[PDB]
RNA sequence: AAUCUAAAUAAAUAAUAAAUUAAAAUAAAAAUUUUAAAAAAAAUUAAAAAAUUAAAAUAGGGCAAGUCCUACUCUCCUUU
RNA sequence: AUUGAAAUAAUAAAAGGGUUGGGUUUUAAAAUCGUUGUAAAGCAGAUUUGUUUAUAUAUUUAAUUU
């Protein structure tokens, strides 16, 4: 029974706040086509006054004109915002976390204590493989806990659970920037009808089961791109005529690669092959670069 | 079958209540059980003491 | 607080107001009244469901089990259930007067009866019912088709009078003809078992005694007349007894304004 | 222990001391002696504090004589029997130092299904609690309790707290002597004393086996998760289950029939949502975010809170035993609720 | 103490019948009580006008046959179209009232018979079709009260 | 469906304190019970099943020391 | 004073089931080789005075008839 921590975030706020109480800077690590769905619930109100560090992940495949806006607001707020294509990886994204302190820390009372880093954000879309990335590497090469490294027991290599107290990741060694964990706090599992749609969209929660199935998100992703065009060129790369009526011959003119038992006289496709494809190839910025939030013009 | 021997799930014979306390047979085969008053594992089923009616609590 | 009018609560009271045959298969009846529910409450009446409507008037001389169910209602169901102007409305228990005593514990001499014989109309056949008693009159009674002698606006008119304070009203029958020529004999001639009759206040009369009675009653004559009917019909005249006497008025007085003119004085007290 | 024997050598309190004067009390049984001398306390009252050890002692010699109930005095050692006089402190000392109109007490009367001079058995309607949560407000079971003193007992008392959607049946002690006696009966259990239904949505893994999952409470609501596999230690405390699938639709769903072997919080549906993923019917405190209630050919308007959480709290074995020798298991028939999805499935409702 | 049993719950709603040369199911093609009463998901066709597969459906309840009283058997069925246009989802529990099916069964009159495929068609919580039309032959033993007098009695039964 | 009897000939193996038994019920011993006691009435023979009898004071968690392990600043007899 | 250390993750041997608590369970080729029960000793003109009963369910439905 393993499943993660199961709540309302919403109860997991004054419990947040004692945890910022002591930190520094506040980092984050979301999905640029998911800009406020992948953010904690207090993201507003959260800390208003630290220095956020926060990153979006995967932006390349995020629209550019809602990147502006996005963009800016927060570089208004002075809280900073990072976009990142992660192809070239997190090595530059923790370059950042080298240059987006050394302008805006305060200085060190003690040449050689910490930037003691509180680091948020769901652990599918990139947070997770941030800390054990850095979080293995530093087994090797050592800088702090000053012991043989020897001690680790059988069969763990890494420990995400059941410990995870004073547990950090000393992400740089002169200006020490370590970084917290955050116990995995967000995707509730009590989401929203729509919010499990872009979720499963964007490659995030990729559980597409009888809890949410293919036909669910598929309907989503065809009737979000109302607009035929540039969406219809996917089609039309695979013989389409341009324009699709609605979902039953757009899913139905691609099972080229779909297909079951059909008689040789009548055949009876399969469109759950035509589904996932649909379904998977948006979720690889190929059909669309378009994001799916709203973008709130307005502070909210 | 009128001869019978539809037997119970083991007493025989109860005796009187003598207040929460109410005796039993319990005559089945052995026993093995516990006791409120001294706890020691008491072979001896055929005479266990119920407490108020929890057959949980013995002699 | 009860803001529905398809609770059953307050279904129960309409089917308890209005409808009168499943009044009577639950032995109840509605009673309406901020000090009409007291007066009752006080020689030991508790109702089984007293509705207060959700507001100011909350008195609590009865509460804690007060055959409870003391519930709060809306305005708009204080409108439906309860045509009537209080905020304090109830059901009661039905009591009841033996078909017997009619029969057989006829006292002689100072029995006065009355009838009230006709499709009647509530608030005017409460009216009645209240004086009646208001009198000690014994052995009121039913007809063919009056209105129920529980009915919430004869429980409005009667103000306390149903219920036995003084009342050993009486309710009858229905025959075979779709009438009622067998109400009468099985009791009316009964009713001159101990001797006199008259039938007055019928907007039409004919022998009319009119109210001119001289001798103060040779007071030990043990015989006394009974009541009467309300419309033109000689149904009264079917009947084995030979009196006819049908009583008018004297001045313009028209229907209603005939009764309790003769009631008040054609009642027991002959003596002066 | 040691120290709670610290504090009473360091206590003068009042200590009232009671001297064992030579004629009327020496050779008296000591629960003579304490019953007619302190008239306030009860004699169960009386009785545990002398077993407890919160005792009133005798002294006669250098050390302390806890006694049982009926040790006898001695020969005027003036052997004083000390009592406590002011417990409250550090001490802790022990236990003993509207209106129900009818369509309730009638209400509360078609919810009995088993009754006898020591327990009584009622069938919880799914959506009713049992502690009021608007504390003036809610219609409760504590609040309907004064309705089920049939034959004048004193005020059953609740002894397991069924959650708000868990329908199902409940056990009132009808005795604060009973009550005390029916605790070993819930708490921890090594075999199974009850059975829960219920209709996940989603055909879980094997249809036998046991479920132990390490529940963490963070307030509010936090309710972790296996983490440690061996525990946590500090905050967790797990919570084991005998699952058996009875009878499973054919992929979606699933009567699923467990024997909660613990008595942790939502155990039931929080690890049928982790069982599979695959939650109760209308399970939207953990799962329940699938659909509304999981997209099915079932009642479907509002749904969003229309379907009712498919959980019952269906057998119960009393240790009370019967006439015939057999123990006493209720059988709570199901809600409505259930029949409606039983029947939609054709599946015989064992009652 | 005592297994006594394990899942004993599909002995309620399954007809098991041993084997013991006596009890025993049989091919049907003998009498009354023909066999096999196909107790498992067996995707039957659909057969009335919908957008239910009318070549796959899936089934629910653990027993279908007359000789074991189709006649009361609230049989339920689950919908999984292969595709059914790109009107019913592919994923809802409708009741059926079978009509046919390719085994051999036998009836009480000696007059075998067996069907290309065996089809139903799914009806509603009242026993009524949620179609118009019936695009098959029906098995006589669809003439009970429970599934007439909602059915149309599409046509020509056998 | 198909192949693998029996009897005839030939003959090994592990095992073996012996019983006067052994059906069946039923209480009695630091005990775990091989017996004994009351109460019963339990027949040969061949065949086939393995219910019982003839093959370890154990499995799983929670603690603490130990051997194993790595590491040398301080230890002993190394030889090379 | 005279070597000093490391959850040295596994082994071993112990205990145990305000500091303090998770675990609940018992086996892997069986000529049966003692009882057991199952069947049997092959044609009896013929059940059954009395032994002994693996014998086993009493209802979840549908459609009527008042």
């Amino acid at each position: 029974g393993a499943a993660w921590y199961l709540g309302h975030m919403q109860s997991a706020a004054n419990m947040l706040a004692d945890k910022v109480k002591d930190a520094d800077f506040i980092l984050e690590i979301r999905d640029a086509r998911l800009p406020f769905t992948t953010e904690n619930p207090n993201i507003r109100k959260l800390t208003a006054g630290k220095p956020r560090l926060i990153i979006f992940n995967k932006a390349e495949l995020s629209n550019e004109d809602s990147n502006r806006a996005i963009q800016e607001y927060y570089e208004r707020n002075g809280a900073f915002a990072l976009f990142t294509s992660a192809r070239r990886c997190w090595r530059d994204v923790v370059e950042a976390v080298q240059r987006f302190t050394t302008h805006i820390l305060p200085p060190l009372p003690y040449k050689t204590v910490a930037h003691v880093g509180l680091v948020v954000g769901m652990p599918n879309v990139g947070k997770s493989t941030l800390i054990n990335s850095l979080r293995l590497a530093h087994e090797y090469q050592f800088h702090r806990e000053d012991f043989r490294r020897s001690r680790s027991p059988e069969t763990v290599s890494i420990t995400p659970g059941t410990t995870r107290g004073m547990k950090l990741v000393p992400l740089s060694k002169d200006p020490p920037v370590v970084l917290y964990d955050t116990p995995g706090l967000t995707l509730p599992g009590c989401f929203t009808k729509e919010s499990g749609l872009k979720l499963a969209a964007c490659g995030i929660i990729p559980t597409n089961d009888v809890s949410l199935p293919q036909g669910m998100v598929a309907r989503y992703i065809y009737d979000i791109l109302v607009a035929s065009g540039s969406s219809e060129h996917m089609a039309e790369c695979l013989h389409l005529p341009r324009v699709p009526i609605s979902f039953d011959d757009c899913v139905a003119m691609i099972c080229e690669r779909s297909g079951t038992s059909g008689q040789t006289e009548m055949g009876n496709l399969d469109p759950v092959r035509a589904h996932r494809f649909f379904v998977h190839d948006f979720i690889m910025g190929n059909l669309g670069k378009i994001t799916l939030d709203v973008l709130p013009r307005r502070l909210l | 079958a009128a001869a019978a021997a539809a037997a119970a799930a083991a007493a025989a014979a109860a005796a009187a209540a003598a207040a929460a306390a109410a005796a039993a047979a319990a005559a089945a085969a052995a026993a093995a059980a516990a006791a409120a008053a001294a706890a020691a594992a008491a072979a001896a089923a055929a005479a266990a003491a119920a407490a108020a009616a929890a057959a949980a609590a013995a002699a | 607080v009860i803001d529905d009018v398809n609770h059953a609560l307050v279904q129960h009271f309409l089917k308890l107001s209005t409808n009168d045959k499943y009044r009577q298969a639950r032995q109840m009846l509605v009673i309406g009244g901020r000090a009409m529910i007291e007066e009752l409450c006080r020689a030991g009446h508790r109702p089984r469901h007293l509705m207060v409507e959700c507001g100011k008037p909350i008195p609590e001389f009865l509460h804690d089990r007060r055959k409870t169910d003391v519930v709060l209602v809306d305005r708009s169901v204080s409108v439906a259930v309860t045509p009537g102007s209080d905020g304090y409305v109830g059901d009661f228990a039905i009591p009841t007067p033996p078909m017997k005593e009619k029969l057989i514990a006829n006292h002689q001499r100072l029995n006065r009866v009355l009838v009230l014989d006709n499709i009647e109309d509530p608030g005017v056949l409460g009216t009645l019912l209240r004086t009646a008693s208001g009198y000690q009159y014994d052995a009121i009674i039913a007809t063919n088709h009056c209105a129920d002698l529980y009915d919430h606006r004869v429980v409005r008119a009667a103000r306390g009078a149903h219920f036995q304070t003084s009342v050993p009203i009486y309710t009858l029958k229905d025959e075979d003809g779709d009438d009622v020529y067998g109400l009468l004999n099985h009791i009316v001639e009964r009713n001159n078992l101990l001797p006199l009759c008259y039938i007055a206040q019928a907007d039409a009369a004919g022998v009319d005694g009119e109210t001119a009675g001289t001798q103060t009653g040779f007071v030990s004559s043990p015989e006394a007349p009974v009541g009467r009917v309300f419309r033109s019909s000689v149904v009264g005249a079917a009947p084995v007894p030979l009196p006819a006497p049908r009583q008018s008025d004297s001045s313009y007085a028209a229907s209603l304004s005939r009764e309790l003119a003769s009631v008040s004085q054609a009642r027991e007290e002959l003596l002066s | 222990l040691s120290l709670q024997a610290r504090e009473e050598l360091s206590r003068k309190s009042n200590e009232l001391q009671y001297h064992v004067v030579t004629q009327d009390w020496f050779g008296q049984r000591v629960d003579d002696f304490v019953t007619q001398h302190h008239p306030e306390w009860d004699y169960e009252t009386v009785k545990r504090l002398v077993q407890q050890g919160h005792i009133y002692r005798y002294r006669k010699n250098g050390k302390k004589r806890y006694t049982r109930l009926t040790d006898r005095l001695e020969f005027d050692e003036l052997v004083v029997v000390p009592t406590a006089s002011f417990w409250e402190r550090q001490l802790a000392p022990p236990s003993g130092v509207f209106h129900l109109s009818a369509k309730t007490r009638e209400m509360a009367q078609e919810m009995v299904l088993f009754k006898n001079e020591h327990v009584i058995v009622i069938n919880k309607p799914s959506g009713v609690p049992i502690m009021p949560t608007h504390d003036p407000l809610a219609m409760n079971i504590t609040d309907l309790l004064p309705a089920w003193r049939y034959t004048n007992t004193q005020t059953p008392v609740i002894c397991h707290n069924l959650d708000t959607e868990t329908s199902g049946c409940v056990v009132l002690a009808r005795s604060a002597n009973t009550h005390r006696m029916l605790g070993r009966m819930f708490v921890k259990r090594v075999v199974p004393n009850s059975v829960y239904w219920g209709f996940a949505v989603g055909k879980p893994p094997v249809n036998f086996g046991r479920i132990r999952m390490h529940f963490e409470v963070q307030k509010g609501q936090g309710g972790d998760v296996i983490v440690a596999r061996p525990t946590p230690t500090a905050d967790s405390k797990v919570g084991i289950a005998e699952f058996v699938v009875n009878a499973s639709a054919l992929e979606f769903g699933s009567f699923i029939s467990f024997y909660p072997l613990t008595t942790r919080r939502h155990q039931e549906r929080i690890m049928a949502a982790h069982a599979l993923r695959a939650p109760l019917l209308g399970d939207a405190k953990y799962g329940g975010e699938s659909a509304f209630p999981h997209s099915l050919s079932l009642f479907w308007d509002p749904a969003r809170k229309d379907v009712p959480l498919h959980l019952h709290h269906r057998k119960i074995q009393l240790p009370y035993k019967n006439g015939a020798g057999e123990f006493v298991c209720v059988t709570a028939p199901l809600p409505p609720h259930m029949e409606k999805t039983f029947k939609r499935l054709g599946w015989p409702v064992d009652a | 103490g005592n297994p006594v049993n394990k899942t004993w719950f599909r002995h309620n709603l399954i007809i098991r019948r041993k084997g013991s040369y006596r009890s025993r199911w049989g091919n049907g093609t003998e009498g009354y009580g023909a066999g096999v009463p196909l107790s498992d998901q067996v995707k039957l066709h659909c057969v009335d006008n919908t957008n239910c597969k009318h070549v796959r459906l899936i089934a629910k309840a653990t027993a279908e046959r007359f000789a074991h009283c189709r006649v009361f058997p609230a049989v339920a069925h689950r919908v999984s179209v292969q595709r059914f246009k790109g009107r019913v989802k592919p994923g809802n529990i409708y009741w059926v009232c079978l009509f046919t099916r390719r085994q051999t069964n036998t009836r009480m009159s000696g007059l075998q018979t067996n069907f290309d495929r065996n089809t139903c068609i799914i009806m509603n919580d009242q026993r009524v079709p949620l179609g118009t039309r019936v695009m098959y032959c029906a098995g006589r033993h669809v003439n009970h009260k429970y599934h007439l007098k909602a059915v149309v009695l599409a046509n020509f039964f056998v």
